């Protein structure tokens, strides 16, 4: 019907491309019309080297052997905001909810500590001048006793652009942009292997204290319609067990603290862009017997932000409270400076014991991407529960019945969730809730591209595994080189070299 | 202050058994173990050894009545079980800030049954899954570790 | 305790728990012109024997190794051989009678009713007018509007053959003139219409839609393919090709199943040879339907790579930061740069003109996948034991570069038998088996493009969790697309009915935060906080109000479909849904348009 | 872009609804606390709810009809009975195909009508 025409600089561009024994599209195509088959692959297999082989080597209880875990000195923290460290002030006082601005929560806490002594430098940051980092807290001190002086408060603070807080914010300007021609004979234009660095003991911890239960209710989520319907009904079982034994997990905390701070520095960021704002670390919990609560955790000083491109970046200075002492596990503090902040007096089995207050600060930096990633943090809470739900309909499809009750409702079922010089230990449903909630919070904290190469070139050596354990004669054609896929992952992420030491321990016990 | 002086300076005098309660904070121990102190302090109701270097408790004596005992701030990594043996009536004890590492360093104390208040901060052992809970089953006797109850609720000031 | 939930798998299995080794759920916060050199390299690398050429038009050097040297060791080898693909088509139309002939004539159907418009329904393109990427509407406007600045208008009949005749005249011109006034030479408007960015141009985009079109008729009527078929519906084909295989009676033979991945697929796959193809499928067709498909493979085979942007240089020395364009390294001191992009640049040289790279030899990611995925399946289908001549036999399935294999062999030796010649063949036709992310397992356990298949037990989650929030239309749209977004991916995706109630949580709880629809009997104070509590006391059956006048939420897992207004009607108070819906407002999947309809 | 985010800073803000010029008589300036429903024309969300508590009401049946087919689904879900669920190995259902068939799970539901 139609008239579709192959003419020149068309018809020599199709002449060049048909493989190299034919001089013109005509040519090849008639070639290909009058194609029949004549054993062509015979022959050329009888032709090919044998040395081209897919050799089935046999996979046993003896081949795997550990990973290799990188070398150097240890890892140290990464995260925006202390995790297992964190000090709360607390309020336990509502003001209707919501409606509260954040800055009077925060004079509010502030005001229910007394023990503030003059800042003094612990734990100096051995890359920057120490000095600018105890002048920002003292500053931000000083900005607090004005807001409070002044009657009405100003819902919104915007530091004083000082040269100390310049200086903690990066305005250290990264030179300028030039033409290469201006620059064009000079000393050197370079344009950086990463560096390797080992386990540490601080990040196998901080998973432990992520699995645990708190005394306050850190997720309240929202109304479902009435169930009528059977699969409705096991729904909502497995729905509220999951959330009974998860409202309460620190991984929970984390995951509100974690939207709070992101939440916020996002608003600042793209509200006020030219000055610096005094943002603070604020989360909101409901006790053991229904009160609200207010926590303070610290204080974030936003650095000037122009952001139009998702990846630009902005720089703020983050100070925290905690009550853990920088001289227990200095390589973990790498990033921070430490500052001595007051005394406080809590219960030991002797009276009472006043112990050291501290601040954690620190110039990190963030884009926008990763406020959005960190204002969704509270989709991890719909991963571990699915992950959960598929290990029960994984099971129940095993059976003919639903499962839920024999995992919920069973005190007897345990699984081998953790590791003490005594053997595999064996924790209930609701420390796997716990556990796994742990694991994809702190996957969202800690991601990384090393992870993400970690995750899928381990499931594979994870299968085969699974497949030895099951007498299917497992085969790999090339295990050296899978075992290079997975380690060239393992540079120097804390949260990667765990679970590598992790796979360890599970291929040992696994099939010993 | 080296111990064997430092007793004799706090004891103004008094004769071992006069004393009610020993205070040897911050002293400097003599090879990382106790010297100077003997059986004589029978009726010693407190002794204090915070950030006294102390590595070893195999040279305490054997004292009957010593309801509180503060060895948090030293380096004692194990050897536990003689505060059993030496101290069968020992009540209060505070381990704050000593390299223990395993909940089994724990065990000893099992047999302590006058035990009811622990307190390990700043201890690696406080860095397990399930710390309290361990600790509670282990020693079950206690009731109040780091200066909280089993249902996590702050200990009356009357101890 | 130590927790340690890789453990977990010490007792359940690791086909059931295997959700917990997927670490995100949506795209994670990370991610230039090094990888597009170090690409090429490796493309001119696997293919590096017998013939370099010199384009007549562009003056491009072109590497062709399709008929070349056959491999003589394990490494990747794009030498692939016209002679075995044209007979693996040729034998899997034998073993599909028709195959082509009905796939060609349901192309011809669709080659002639679709619109130019069809091209905006796309990611972004690259822009051959301004020299940098934009969507897919913009440069399709752009290229129509310079293509009516010069002599060609066949586009305004509203038909894509049209716009792909005026672009095959544009090529034509001896200069071609672009106004925002520059006039590019013949030469330098194929080297921008044969581009790829970092992305084809629009010129490719409306030939490459027609390939696809075409491969896709052809893997639907592929029961081994499993590309275009996405869900549930894939998860009855795994185990129904487990099926085939294990079932039979009285047998002494056993069957072994082969994890697969391709390693460098794109980079092997060579348009040359996809032309060799659809010169084979398009047989004894009209001579115009043959010619709009082949000038896809025709392009590829040409097609040259932009290198980026470059290379960012800063000193500290005088502290001075500067950026050098990807343009220039043609002619540029090696000095700068260090021992590895040294290398990278000195053996790029020699292909790159007027700034671009001539990738001739390979495909770059995403173009052909369909097509690339006939060429598998048709290596999958030579084992029939009829195909075979011998003892062993196998079958299996395939998607772009993830194939499953499955070898019924009398023994252990006929296994590896089988094995070594799908591999061989394999590499024959440019398809290079990945030895490092492969394994083999008796039959009953394995994985297909994340799908897990253990003992007729398949779990998908090869698609990760949506985004459950408002989307940001309006009060009555929100309402209407996150509680569809849950129901659909409950029906395709697959998420358990636990996940579904506690997505629809966190939903709502975003849904009532943004737009402040907090309910009444709440205490949360607000600027809306006001009118919202009246609202509630008027109302008798308070279960009527909706969710944006702070009703309660009615939804669950069975009335995720219905909509809100629909729902709630029977329960709302006559005098509030006279007030609700009052056609005559000031304000006006969603749908039942009401108050809550602003913009 | 992110229309979520942009979604929120907007309702954060007075004003955000645009409206015709018909609310000037329509809607008032004010209400009982004395806050701006709206201003001259963009319109603050508040007088959604003023229009949906006490604004020109109606007495209208029509929806039922304009909307056939979504108050038919709401019907036959009504008088719809379920059934016993079925755990199990591996144009009415194919809406309710959420509720029907499930990954390893079968509801025996019955739509009615």
């Amino acid at each position: 019907e139609e008239k579709f025409e192959i003419t020149g600089t068309m018809r020599r561009l199709a002449d060049q491309s048909l493989p190299p024994n034919f001089s013109s599209l005509e040519n090849f195509r008639a070639y290909v019309d009058g194609f029949e088959p004549n054993g062509c692959i015979e022959g050329k297999l009888s032709q090919m080297s044998k040395e081209v082989n897919a050799r089935i080597e046999p996979f046993l209880k003896t081949t795997p052997r550990p990973l290799k875990l990188p070398d150097g000195p240890p890892c140290s923290q990464r995260s925006k905001f202390l995790l297992m460290d964190a000090l709360k002030l607390s309020i336990e006082d509502p003001s209707h909810e919501g409606e509260g601005i954040p800055l009077y929560d925060a004079i509010k806490c502030m005001k229910t500590f007394f023990g503030w002594k003059e800042p003094n430098i612990v734990k100096p940051h051995e890359k920057g001048i120490n000095p600018n980092y105890l002048l920002t807290w003292k500053q931000v001190l000083a900005e607090l006793q004005d807001i409070e002086n002044e009657e009405k408060i100003p819902k919104t603070k915007n530091m004083k652009k000082t040269s100390q807080l310049r200086w903690a914010l990066g305005e250290n300007m990264a030179p300028e942009k030039v033409d290469f021609e201006d620059c064009k004979d000079v000393s050197d234009l370079k344009q950086d292997e990463p560096e390797s660095r080992s386990l540490a003991s601080w990040i196998q911890s901080e998973f432990n204290k992520a699995c645990e239960l708190t005394d306050s209710s850190w997720i309240e989520l929202d109304e479902i319609g009435e169930d009528v319907a059977p699969i409705e009904h096991i729904a909502s079982m497995r729905r509220n067990y999951f959330t009974a034994e998860v409202s309460h997990c620190r991984a929970t905390e984390y995951i509100m603290k974690g939207v709070y701070i992101n939440t916020a520095l996002l608003n600042a960021s793209c509200a006020a862009m030219d000055d610096f704002q005094l943002i603070p670390m604020i989360s909101k919990c409901r006790t053991k017997e229904g009160r609200r609560k207010t926590n303070l955790y610290g204080f974030i000083i936003k650095g000037r932000s122009h952001l139009r491109n998702d990846t630009d970046v902005v720089n703020f200075v983050s100070m925290e409270f905690s009550l853990t002492d920088p001289r227990l596990e200095p390589h973990k503090w790498e990033k921070y400076c430490v500052l001595e902040i007051g005394n406080m007096l809590l219960r030991t089995a002797v009276g009472r014991v006043s112990r050291p207050m501290f601040l954690y600060v620190r110039t990190n930096g963030t884009s926008k991407i990763k406020m959005k990633w960190g204002m969704e943090m509270r989709r991890c809470l719909l991963q571990s529960l699915q992950q959960i739900e598929s290990m029960i309909e994984a099971e129940s499809s095993v059976k003919e019945k639903d499962m839920t009750k024999e995992f919920f409702e069973n005190k007897s079922e345990t699984w081998p969730i953790g590791e003490s010089p005594k053997g595999v230990e064996e924790g209930s449903i609701g420390k796997v809730c716990r556990t796994l909630l742990a694991k994809s919070v702190f996957n969202s904290l800690y991601a990384s591209s090393q992870l993400e190469g970690f995750s899928a070139e381990s499931r594979k050596l994870l299968l085969i595994a699974q497949a030895l354990r099951d007498n299917l004669e497992p085969g790999t054609f090339d295990l050296g080189g899978l075992y290079e896929a997975i380690e060239e992952c393992l540079i120097n992420d804390p949260w990667v070299l765990l679970n590598a030491s992790w796979f360890n321990s599970f291929l040992a016990h696994a099939l010993k | 202050m080296d111990m064997k002086r430092r007793i004799h300076l706090e004891l103004r005098n008094r004769t071992p058994a006069a004393v009610r309660e020993l205070v040897l904070d911050n002293c400097k121990s003599n090879d990382g173990k106790i010297e100077g102190l003997t059986a004589e302090f029978v009726n010693l109701e407190f002794l204090s050894l915070i950030n006294v270097g102390l590595i070893s408790v195999s040279n305490l004596p054997k004292l009957p009545k010593l309801k509180k005992l503060e060895l948090s701030e030293n380096r004692i990594f194990g050897g536990l079980d003689m505060l059993a043996e030496k101290l069968p009536n020992l009540t209060h004890l505070n381990l704050s800030g000593n390299k223990l590492k395993d909940i089994s360093t724990l065990e000893p104390l099992k047999k302590l049954e006058c035990l009811k208040s622990l307190d390990l901060f700043n201890c690696e052992v406080t860095n397990l899954n399930d710390y309290r809970e361990s600790v509670f089953k282990l020693l079950p006797q206690l009731t109040y570790l780091d200066g909280y109850d089993r249902e996590d609720q702050e200990a009356p000031d009357s101890d | 305790m130590d927790v340690n939930p890789t453990l977990l798998f010490l007792k359940v299995p690791v086909q059931n728990a295997i959700s917990t080794t997927f670490p995100y759920t949506g795209d994670p916060p990370y991610s230039g012109t090094g990888y597009t050199m170090d690409t090429v390299n490796r493309t001119h690398q696997y293919s590096e024997k017998g013939k370099w050429t010199k384009n007549t038009e562009t003056g491009a050097p072109q590497l062709n190794p399709i008929d070349g040297p056959l491999p003589e060791d394990n490494e990747p080898s794009g030498y692939a051989q016209t002679d075995c693909v044209l007979e693996a088509m040729a034998f899997l139309e034998e073993s599909h009678p028709g195959i082509f002939e009905n796939s060609c004539l349901e192309t011809m159907e669709i080659v002639q009713q679709t619109r130019v418009d069809k091209l905006t329904q796309g990611r972004q393109t690259y822009d051959w007018t301004l020299n940098r990427n934009q969507p897919a509407a913009t440069a399709l406007a752009n290229t129509i509007e310079i293509f009516r600045s010069n002599g060609l208008t066949a586009n305004e009949s509203g038909r894509l053959i049209d716009f792909l005749k005026d672009v095959m005249e544009s090529m034509d011109k001896e200069e071609m003139e672009i106004t925002t006034k520059q006039r590019l030479n013949k030469k330098s408007y194929l080297i921008r219409a044969l581009t790829l960015n970092t992305t084809p141009g629009m010129q490719i985009r409306g030939f490459v839609y027609f390939v696809e079109t075409l491969a896709r008729s052809i893997c639907e009527k592929l029961e081994q393919s499993g590309l275009p078929v996405g869900g549930n519906e894939k998860k009855a084909k795994l185990a129904n090709v487990v099926r085939k295989m294990m079932t039979n009676s009285q047998d002494t033979e056993l069957s072994f199943t082969i994890t697969g991945d391709n390693t460098k697929w794109n980079e092997n796959q060579n348009p040359r040879m996809f032309l060799a193809m659809i010169t084979y499928i398009t047989r004894n067709q009209p001579e115009w339907f043959r010619n709009v498909l082949s000038i896809a493979p025709i392009m590829f085979s040409n097609k040259m790579a932009r290198l980026g942007r470059g290379y960012m240089f800063e000193s500290k020395s005088m502290k001075l930061r500067t950026q050098i364009p990807a343009e220039m390294l043609a002619n540029i001191d090696l000095k700068y740069f260090n021992e590895l992009t040294k290398k990278k640049i000195e053996k790029i040289r020699p292909l790159l003109i007027d700034g671009t790279a001539s990738l001739s030899p390979g495909m770059m990611m995403g173009m052909f996948n369909m097509l690339s995925t006939v060429l598998g399946v048709s290596i999958l289908n030579l084992g029939q034991k009829r195909y075979t001549k011998t003892t062993y036999w196998w079958d299996g399935l395939q998607s772009s570069d993830d194939f499953a294999l499955i070898v019924n062999a009398p023994n252990h030796e006929g296994i590896q038998a089988g094995v070594d010649r799908f591999y061989r063949t394999c590499k024959l036709v440019g398809i290079n088996m990945s030895k490092k992310k492969s394994y083999i397992n008796r039959t009953g356990t394995f994985e297909f493009t994340s799908f897990f298949y253990r003992y007729g037990f398949v779990a998908n989650f090869s698609m990760e969790l949506p985004s459950f929030g408002v989307s940001g239309i309006n009060e009555s749209a929100d309402m209407s697309i996150g509680v569809t977004v849950i129901k659909n991916n409950m029906i395709n995706n697959d998420l358990g009915p636990a996940t579904a109630q506690m997505a629809l949580q966190l939903f709502i709880k975003d849904y009532r935060y943004t737009y402040r629809c907090h309910r009444g009997d709440t205490q949360i104070q607000t600027r809306r906080s006001f009118e919202l509590e009246k609202l509630w006391e008027q109302t008798r059956s308070k279960a009527g109000l909706l969710v944006s006048d702070g009703g309660p939420n009615l939804y669950n897992i069975r009335n995720l479909h219905i909509p809100e207004v629909c729902l709630k009607w029977e329960l709302m108070d006559e005098d509030y849904q006279g007030r609700l819906c009052n056609p005559l407002n000031p304000f006006v999947m969603e749908y039942d348009a009401v108050a809550t309809t602003h913009s | 872009k992110n229309p979520a985010l942009r979604m929120k800073w907007m309702m954060a803000m007075k004003y955000p609804i645009t409206a015709d010029k018909r609310i000037i008589e329509m809607i008032p300036e004010r209400n009982e606390q004395g806050q701006t429903l709206w201003s001259k024309v963009m319109v603050s969300p508040l007088a959604v709810t003023w229009w949906n508590r006490n604004g020109p009401t109606t007495s209208t049946v029509h929806y039922p009809k304009v909307y056939k087919t979504y108050f038919e689904k709401v019907e036959r879900l009504k008088h719809g009975t379920f059934g016993p669920v079925h755990f199990r190995n591996q144009s009415v259902y194919i809406e309710v195909l959420h509720l029907t068939q499930g990954t390893c799970w079968e509801q025996m539901y019955t739509p009615g009508g």
